[PDB]
């Protein structure tokens, strides 16, 4: 909460309690000690007000996610169905690929599941969107054949998405390690700040 | 019954406001003062004068054109004595302890 | 009246203010602008000297410190804002009067010239047309 | 070691400083209970008032960023108002503790160039209501002040009354709408230095005969004027 | 919430208004024409129950399940009882308060007493004589 | 979008209302002895008014008339470039910033006697509290 | 002659804020005078 | 263990409290607070009178600083008021000649 | 009236009142006293000043402001004020 | 003048530029001299335009008081009459006095030009303004005397003007020396960080 | 219709320009009267750990 | 602004920040011959080139 504004004098003072004296050394000094500290203060708030709009503002985007049952490349999300994160993991982590075991209707209904996912998870924006779309289009042209005949066909086109997906990956890593870095920076920064500070006013002078 | 006062009716609402039950001085209220330049204007005139800050500070004095002091306090000096003491035996005059010096001092300032 | 108009006295608080931000934004900008232009240039001259003499490369006056309009005068027949001491009845004037058998003005109230009503009441004024012996509209 | 222990008698004896915390803390000492000042008239920032203007009831645009909710005055008071001292009306035309509208700034050039433009001054941005016993303290001071200037001059009471008007009306956080109050008080000591000035010189003119229906009727009395 | 002065504010207000209140005393009750009787001097032997219950009631705070507003009403209730003896004391030592302790006076002499009319306030000096003028 | 704008309300004659104008109104015309009396004062040698004189008396400082195509219409001018006086010292006032909040003379001056009065008598209370501390420890 | 930043129909015109402009009209003029009918216009 | 400040800030809750009570029409509430208003301090007793006897500047220091706080001239007539008053001075005075005021922003 | 020099004025009275001793302190150690109180006071002052003000103007506005509402208007100038003490004195 | 708006991708890239390894020691130490250079450039920033906005509006003042022939405590102005600089020069340095040559007519308007002078001068906030006008007021009292029969009587008055008098030069006097030297600080705080700034970026590395 | 509403979509672009500034001047108040609110308590008690 | 069903129309944006309120004027009676009809000469009739003069520079 904040304090009420300050009393003002009611009879008006316009320079009758101007000095007319000049200043003295301490003086001079405790007037450098206070641009000093006002200084640090303002570095002080900049620090603290964008670690808190941000922290505010991550922490809305997360619930809202989670309000809204989202999943990205890590799978953190408990309210998934299993089938639905099988084909996600597939799709991040392993290799979308129809069975044997299914029937060709079946199969072109599992390439299309693959496909709707896949097109409303990558826009047109994302760089993994066109080797995704190419390997399940080849997909989709050797339905009617085993995974041994098909992967000579689609390897060359599950390459480049697994190296996307890698890069991706890759990406998110060392932002993670890159935010904490500069983040701890940060952090250590405004707490030397916060002790000189402290020093500087057991050192400051005046009433 | 108590209807509300304008903003164009406020300034004499502060030299002459209704009545309550703890009511001022309405014929002393255009002499309540307190400078705020007493201390600015001494050290002006001092310094002037061509003294320094210590002999200013030493020659400074509290301002005297301050609301004036109750006379009550001087002619009811005895019973507002007794009324204290009473108030400090009797936990502030609780259930009508204190009535009788009070209602004394109330007649004596009053007179009906 | 056109050199109040040039002092801004016929203009609304909200128009004065609006002006005000609008000579504090120009030159903020240019403020800004010139620090940018001298940053630069003293960064690639190493020398402060340069920025020294940016300080004078842009003074007539001041603005005004307070303005004073035409809607800040009070007005008004009840508003106390114009009343210091009553006038006297022998100086009051009087209102126009008309009463006959065909017409009168004490049914109704016009108004001032500035602070202006409607004469008849509310039940009767969707039928003001009935109560004319000519009657323009408006366009529309 | 506790803190604050001899320092909280309205807690110890149920004291209530006022009808709100009465309401609060359920003291119930307050026979006629509390009508809640609503948060409208607690706090709010400086609006537009006049008619003829286009931006009427809306906030006062600035050079910061503020949160454009107004204050609202009392309109349709009620009718049993009961304590009518200064404490309580002011809190219909103004709010105690000040508009919501003050500035934080981020450097002091922004603030010098604010105020070098017209749009920021502290005493009327940081700052609260003037009590009643502020009020008169300042006006008693201008007064002595006036007296000593000259105690023999005719407009004294009338400079007086439009600095009383303006404090009353606290031109320092709304100085438009209290000049609006307090320039008949001005256009009145401008009066009467003229008249001041035109008893000292001898300032007369000659009048014409008088008319020939000076009376409207001849039984009317010609009451005789100065 | 409020609870008005005038339920029927058109027609109470008219003929049967509300005074101002008086808050000096009653003013429905006889007038005493005796002071109140000396009560006993007291001393520490009733400070029992206060020192006790303020010793529990503090502990019982440093352990953190009492709270603060017991511990400043106990307090308060030792402290009171304290005040009494100090102010029993500083009563029957210092003498300008034995002329206080034997005052007795009547509503007769009040009433005919005259220092009423010198209840004027006085008036503030002038402004020149911060200027010594 | 204020120019050439349409009737936004009715103009009608309501029942009955007088108009004192009769059938020769138009032909009426108005009329002022002002200039045949000039005229015949310029002739006669009447007394003339003071404006016809440029200088102006009615003052201590020089006033000069300015005359708009006629001796009738005029303003009086004044001639001095008036000087001005400050008994002011410069540097002694700095508006901008808030001085309530700086501590020292002027901090406290932009506050009041009052609240340095009530910080003084909380320093006192203060230190009253403190010595008997200290004399508490101090007896250990 | 006292309150002049809240006296503003006292004080001067924004003109005379600016350092730029036989006879020549006053530098110095007030918005007091609108308070008066023949100040700027003239008396014929 | 700051009994003066803590006694000081109550009386000036409680005068404020009389203030409001008046104000809004509450004799129950001001009474409270009168009763309340810390009657039962040895050192206030013992000062009083030493203030009511008090001159010169002493007593000139202690009503600029009840000048400060209550600037507002009570009625000579409310014997209540009066007594507050008096209590508030005579709590001042005991402070200040414990340790005396100053009350000049100049200083050192 | 700084905190450095407020301390040192403390350990000056206390080690004259061990010099001296528990019977003549009061009476041989008054001017350090003083001094040592008097800056201890400035240091309080300006660092619980903001404080004694918001207090001054609840009381002033009868705790009607919403900063007023509640017990912290109070609680706020203890704390600095046992801050302060704690900080200096021990 | 100003530059013209960087130029912006025509592709959107959205993160595919994003780096796909953690950052280096020399990077991080990069980074942290990059803001310390942003911390300089806005301290420097701060003192340049308030500097620039502090002489601009006081050459404007000055401007504008030449412009309405103003003078101060400090006779600075050669628009002057000698008559009007003698009076001020009187007001201001030396003492008002109404000379025994003159007639008591002339000694009255002299009084009433010197207080219609003083009173335009000074208003009621101003502190001499009281014991100018009871000095002059002294002198209307004592017209009809001489300057040795007028001086025992008004030196009460003239006193405390004078004092007034050399308060406000005093003040004047200090105002001076403070701001000088406040700027001078200020000034050699700002060369200072330029020179913090020019190592930093012989320092900096990154293209 | 009443749903639009709700979501601004009998709104002008003003309007809603005006509201989107509202929601950021009120959660600039808070965040600057919590800054001072911090920094004076990290203060009386020389402590980073009640800034965080 | 541009929308008749605005009031704020024909008016400047506001933004948080402090901005100059003169606004760019679209070309709305144009002369019978642009003889430049390329979309460089065409553009500026609807938008300037080196784009609005409402751009921040945040203290912080
Ligand atoms: C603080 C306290 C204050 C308190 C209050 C104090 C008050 C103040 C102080 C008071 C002090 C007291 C003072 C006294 C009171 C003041 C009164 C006053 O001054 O009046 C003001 C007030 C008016 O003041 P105002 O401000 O001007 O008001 C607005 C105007 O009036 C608006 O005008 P308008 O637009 O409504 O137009 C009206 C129109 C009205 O015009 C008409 O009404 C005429 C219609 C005629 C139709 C038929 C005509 C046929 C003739 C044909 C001729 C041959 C053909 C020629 C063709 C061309 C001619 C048609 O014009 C006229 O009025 C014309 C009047 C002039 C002619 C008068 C003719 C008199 C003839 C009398 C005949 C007598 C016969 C007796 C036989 C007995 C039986 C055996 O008085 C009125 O009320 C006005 C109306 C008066 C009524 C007149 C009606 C006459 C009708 C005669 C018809 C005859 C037919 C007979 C048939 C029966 C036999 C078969
Ligand atoms: C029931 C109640 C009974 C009890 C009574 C109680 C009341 C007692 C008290 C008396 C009433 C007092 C009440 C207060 C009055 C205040 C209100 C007021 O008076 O003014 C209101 C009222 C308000 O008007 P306003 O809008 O305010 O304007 C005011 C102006 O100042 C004036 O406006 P304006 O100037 O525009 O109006 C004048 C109008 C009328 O003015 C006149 O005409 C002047 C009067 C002359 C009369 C004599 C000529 C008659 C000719 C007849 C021959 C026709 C052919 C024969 C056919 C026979 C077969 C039908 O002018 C014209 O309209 C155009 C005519 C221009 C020519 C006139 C000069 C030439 C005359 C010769 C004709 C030549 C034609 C040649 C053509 C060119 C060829 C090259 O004033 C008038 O209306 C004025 C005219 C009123 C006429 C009323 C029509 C009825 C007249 C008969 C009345 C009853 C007769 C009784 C029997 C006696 C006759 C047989
Ligand atoms: C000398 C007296 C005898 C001669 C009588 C002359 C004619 C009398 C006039 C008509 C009387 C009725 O008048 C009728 O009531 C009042 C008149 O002010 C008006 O009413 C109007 O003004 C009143 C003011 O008092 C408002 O309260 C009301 O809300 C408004 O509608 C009506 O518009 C009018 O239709
Ligand atoms: C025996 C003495 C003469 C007896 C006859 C008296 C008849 C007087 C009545 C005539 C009408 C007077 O009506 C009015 O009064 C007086 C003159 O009297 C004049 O009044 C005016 O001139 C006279 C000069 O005598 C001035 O004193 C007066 O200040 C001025 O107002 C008016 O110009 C006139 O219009
Ligand atoms: C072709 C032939 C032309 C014939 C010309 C005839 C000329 C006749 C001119 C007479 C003019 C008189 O004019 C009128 O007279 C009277 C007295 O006499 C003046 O006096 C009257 O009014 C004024 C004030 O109103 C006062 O003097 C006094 O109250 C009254 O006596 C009038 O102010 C004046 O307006």
């Amino acid at each position: 909460t904040a304090l009420p504004p300050p009393p003002s004098a009611n009879v008006a003072v316009s320079f009758t309690a101007a000095p007319a004296e000049p200043l003295s050394r301490g003086e001079v000094k405790a007037a450098s000690l206070k641009l000093e500290l006002q200084n640090i203060e303002r570095e002080l708030k900049d620090w603290w007000m964008s670690r808190k709009i941000l922290r505010d503002r991550n922490i809305g985007l997360f619930n809202l996610l989670q309000h809204h049952n989202f999943a990205g490349l890590s799978v953190n999300n408990a309210k998934l169905s299993d089938s639905q994160r099988v084909m996600w993991t597939d799709l991040v982590q392993g290799k979308p690929d129809v069975e044997d075991k299914l029937s060709v209707d079946a199969r072109e209904m599992k390439v299309d599941m693959y496909e709707k996912l896949f097109k409303q998870a990558a826009d047109l924006e994302n760089p993994c969107r066109m080797p995704g779309v190419a390997y399940l289009r080849c997909l989709r042209d050797t339905l009617t054949e085993t995974q041994s005949a098909r992967r000579s066909s689609c390897l060359n086109a599950f390459s480049s998405f697994d190296a996307c997906r890698t890069g991706l990956l890759k990406q998110q890593s060392a932002a993670v390690e890159n935010s904490l870095v500069r983040q701890n920076m940060a952090d250590v920064r405004a707490k030397a700040l916060f002790e000189r500070r402290a020093v500087l006013l057991d050192l400051v002078e005046g009433k | 019954a108590a209807s509300t006062i304008p903003i164009s009716q406020w300034p004499s609402l502060l030299y002459a406001p209704p009545s309550s039950p703890a009511n001022p001085a309405v014929e002393a209220l255009p002499e309540m003062q307190f400078d705020d330049l007493h201390y600015p204007r001494q050290m002006l005139l001092c310094r002037g004068a061509g003294y320094s800050l210590e002999q200013c500070n030493r020659m400074a004095q509290p301002d005297a054109r301050v609301t004036p002091e109750n006379p009550a306090e001087k002619l009811l000096k005895e019973e507002a004595v007794a009324a204290i003491a009473c108030l400090s035996q009797r936990e502030g005059g609780k259930d009508e302890q204190c009535r009788y010096y009070i209602e004394r001092m109330y007649k004596l300032a009053n007179k009906e | 009246a056109q050199l109040h108009a040039s002092e801004g006295f016929w203009d609304s608080e909200s128009e004065q203010q609006e002006a005000r931000l609008q000579r504090h934004a120009e030159h903020r900008n240019d403020l800004e602008t010139t620090w940018e232009e001298a940053l630069r240039e003293a960064t690639l001259a190493r020398n402060f000297d340069v920025l020294v003499s940016y300080l004078n490369h842009g003074q007539n006056g001041i603005p005004p410190s307070v303005t004073w309009n035409f809607n800040a005068m009070p007005y008004g027949k009840e508003n106390p804002d114009t009343k210091t001491f009553p006038i006297p009845d022998h100086e009051q004037p009087y209102r126009a009067f008309s009463l006959g058998f065909t017409a009168n003005n004490l049914s109704g109230n016009w108004g001032d010239y500035i602070d202006r009503q409607d004469n008849k009441n509310a039940l009767m004024r969707p039928a003001r047309m009935m109560f004319t012996d000519v009657f323009i509209p408006t366009t529309k | 070691s506790i803190l604050g222990a001899e320092a909280f008698p309205e807690l110890l004896s149920k004291v209530p400083l006022n009808p709100q915390m009465d309401e609060d803390k359920h003291f119930n000492k307050y026979k006629w209970g509390n009508e809640p000042i609503p948060v409208n008239r607690r706090t709010g920032s400086r609006m537009n008032s006049s008619i003829y203007d286009n931006r009427n009831h809306e906030a006062v645009r600035h050079p910061w960023s503020t949160d454009a909710r107004t204050f609202h005055p009392n309109d349709n008071p009620e009718a049993d108002r009961i304590n009518t001292q200064y404490s309580n009306m002011v809190s219909d035309s103004f709010p105690e503790g000040g508009f919501s509208d003050a500035p934080r700034f981020s450097s002091n050039w922004e603030r010098l160039l604010a105020y070098h433009h017209g749009l920021y001054s502290p005493e009327k941005f940081n700052s609260t209501t003037k009590t009643a016993d502020e009020i008169r303290l300042a006006v008693n001071d201008f007064a002595a002040k006036v007296h000593a200037d000259d105690p023999k001059n005719a407009c004294k009471y009338l400079m007086i009354e439009e600095f009383k008007c303006l404090q009353s009306a606290q031109a320092r956080i709304d100085p438009q709408g209290a000049a609006t109050k307090c320039v008949k008080w001005f256009n009145e000591w401008r009066q009467c230095a003229w008249d001041q000035e035109k008893m000292v010189k001898g300032y007369n003119y000659i009048e014409d005969r008088r008319a020939r229906k000076h009376k409207p009727y001849i039984g009317a009395p010609d009451l005789q004027y100065s | 919430v409020r609870n008005q002065r005038y339920p029927a504010s058109p027609v109470q207000e008219i003929f049967l208004p509300e005074p101002v209140p008086f808050v000096q005393f009653d003013q429905t009750a006889p007038s005493p024409n005796s002071p109140p009787a000396p009560l006993p001097s007291p001393s520490l032997s009733q400070c029992e129950e206060q020192k006790d219950r303020y010793r529990d009631i503090s502990s019982m705070f440093h352990r953190g399940v009492a709270g603060a507003e017991q511990v400043r009403e106990a307090y308060n209730s030792m402290a009171k009882c304290f005040r009494r003896v100090s102010v029993a004391e500083v009563l029957e030592s210092d003498p300008a308060f034995r002329q206080a302790r034997n005052f007795t006076m009547d509503l007769k002499q009040a009433e005919d007493d005259q220092r009423y009319k010198q209840l004027q306030y006085g008036r503030v000096p002038s402004i020149l004589t911060k200027y010594h003028l | 979008s204020m120019d050439h704008g349409m009737q936004y309300s009715s103009i009608y004659w309501e029942t009955s209302h007088r108009t004192y104008l009769p059938f020769w109104a138009s032909l009426t015309q108005k009329f002022s002895w002002k200039i045949m009396d000039d005229q015949i004062r310029s002739f006669l040698r009447l007394p003339k008014p003071v404006t016809t004189e440029p200088f102006v008396f009615s003052s201590g400082s020089p006033y000069i008339r300015r005359y708009f195509g006629d001796a009738d219409i005029s303003v009086p001018v004044p001639l001095h470039a008036p000087a001005h006086f400050a008994f002011v010292p410069t540097g002694t006032v700095s508006p901008w910033e808030e001085t309530g909040m700086e501590t020292g003379p002027q901090g406290a001056a932009a506050r009041g006697a009052a609240a340095t009065a009530f910080r003084a008598v909380l320093e006192s209370a203060w230190k009253c509290d403190i010595d008997e501390q200290i004399k508490e420890k101090l007896h250990s | 002659p006292f309150m002049w930043r809240q006296r503003a129909y006292c004080a001067p015109v924004p003109s005379a804020f600016a350092s730029q402009q036989g006879v020549r009209k006053p530098l110095l003029r007030s918005n007091s005078e609108s308070l008066s009918v023949f100040s700027q216009i003239p008396d014929g | 263990s700051s009994p003066h400040m803590d006694r000081l800030l109550g009386d000036l809750k409680l005068l404020a409290a009389y203030d409001s009570a008046a104000g809004w029409q509450e004799p129950k509430a001001m009474e409270s607070a009168f009763q309340s208003l810390s009657w039962d301090d040895a050192d206030v007793l013992k000062a009083l009178p030493q203030y009511l006897n008090c001159r010169g500047e002493q007593k000139r220091r202690v009503d600029f600083a009840y000048a400060a706080l209550c600037p507002r001239p009570v009625d000579e007539k409310d014997p209540k008021q009066t007594l507050m008053s008096l209590w508030m001075k005579a709590r001042l005075f005991s402070y200040d000649q414990k340790h005396p005021f100053v009350l000049s922003p100049f200083a050192a | 009236m700084s905190v450095f020099e407020a301390r040192s004025s403390f350990l000056d009275l206390e080690q004259c009142a061990r010099a001296a001793g528990p019977q003549r302190w009061e009476a041989e150690c008054q001017g350090v006293r003083q001094r040592a109180l008097q800056a201890a006071a400035d240091v309080m002052s300006r660092e619980c000043g903001a404080y004694g003000d918001s207090f001054f103007q609840c009381y002033r506005h009868g705790f009607r402001l919403e900063a007023c509402q509640g017990e912290k208007a109070t609680m706020q100038l203890l704390r600095c004020q046992r801050m302060v003490a704690d900080r200096l004195v021990p």
